[PDB]
């Protein structure tokens, strides 16, 4: 999920 | 004070205009820092707050959708901005996903970020 | 689209809202006294392109608790789902935080639930 | 509190 | 009024045992009904409420394993008891996953569950 | 399984815990002041069979805050991970429930975190 | 698929 | 209340 990607 | 660059704990950054009417707008920008990870951010914020030490309560929403994907989703972020030295804003987020009705139960996940202005 | 208009929730809240094409959300949340003093200005984000497969449109918005009348130091987030159909709802929980001293941080955050109907 | 006021 | 079996809006049920000195224990069966989905709780509960027309505060944690399955998971529900007419217990909920490090931030969902004493369909 | 001891909260609260063989938690929860005024019983569960791709270990407990000093007409639970280590902690979420009138069920609800570790 | 559903 | 106290 792009709220926590790396 | 609010106005700026803030970074959460994870690496992520979140430029905010805080305005005269208690509006914030601004970007949100994944860890990656690409283009395709920037997504907009709503929200609003207690303009006139008290002057007892008291935080300024605050939230905003981000959909995570932009020009080049959509998650089908949307995070809430709510809390307040303590300022001073050290400034910060602590908040807890609901991250909710589109579902069928069947998997609605499991929708939603919650968790916490603080805010800092240095990353 | 489905999600623009009225909504009602069972406690007597009232809410407008317009949804552009864009992904914003904006409107006024009322409040069951349903006074000028009981208007406040929502803004939010929602899914502007869902799945067409029975899934719901996802949103979220806030509300900050002060107008030209009152302020009660506080925001609230509600974050959800739109489901469409006969029987159309918006299913949400909701953060509700009040400004508090480092101290009493504890009692900041209220959390809940509400459903919202095209019809009260 | 607004939100909930009768 | 504690005691006895409660049914969640989905079909569960939440079979419940309520002592004297404040504990819960009993057993909490998924929907299917089977014994493969029957699960230990233990909670807690105020045994000597307010008498104001207040509701009565308890909480309990059912481990999502059992001999046939395990889900890696625990679920707590915090609420309040509300006695008469139609009883029921109004909670929220808190699911949370062992994630390794790096997944902690899909470990936790949250949600609200509705338990009655008359089973829904 | 690792849980068994003291841990403490950055709060400056502590609570004594005995993780049993069949996936029970018993022990006491003793708030800041640290009298017997402050001590309140504890009861949870836990996955006595995590995983071993190095997840953490799932588990919850509540505190009922009534003792034989006063009762707060309250409960909190709380839903985390244990995560092993030289550095081992306990990451939570915790609801607290204060039992109130109907028309005051908005306010019942409280949710914050909490980080547990073994040394204070 | 959990088991509380 | 007694958690926080």
């Amino acid at each position: 999920h792009p709220q926590f990607e790396k | 004070g609010i106005t700026g660059t803030w970074y959460n704990q994870l690496g992520s950054t979140f430029i905010v205009t805080a305005g005269a009417d208690g509006a914030l707008t601004g970007t949100y920008i994944g860890a990656r820092g690409n283009a395709e990870s920037r997504y907009v951010l709503t929200g609003r914020y207690d303009s006139a707050p008290a002057t007892d030490g008291s935080g300024t309560a605050l939230g905003w929403t981000v959909a995570w959708k932009n020009n080049y994907r959509n998650a089908h989703s949307a995070t809430t972020w709510s809390g307040q901005y303590v300022g001073g030295a050290e400034a910060r804003i602590n908040t807890q987020w609901l991250l909710t996903s589109g579902t069928t009705e069947a998997n609605a139960w499991k929708s939603t996940l919650v968790g916490h970020d603080t805010f800092t202005k240095v990353k």
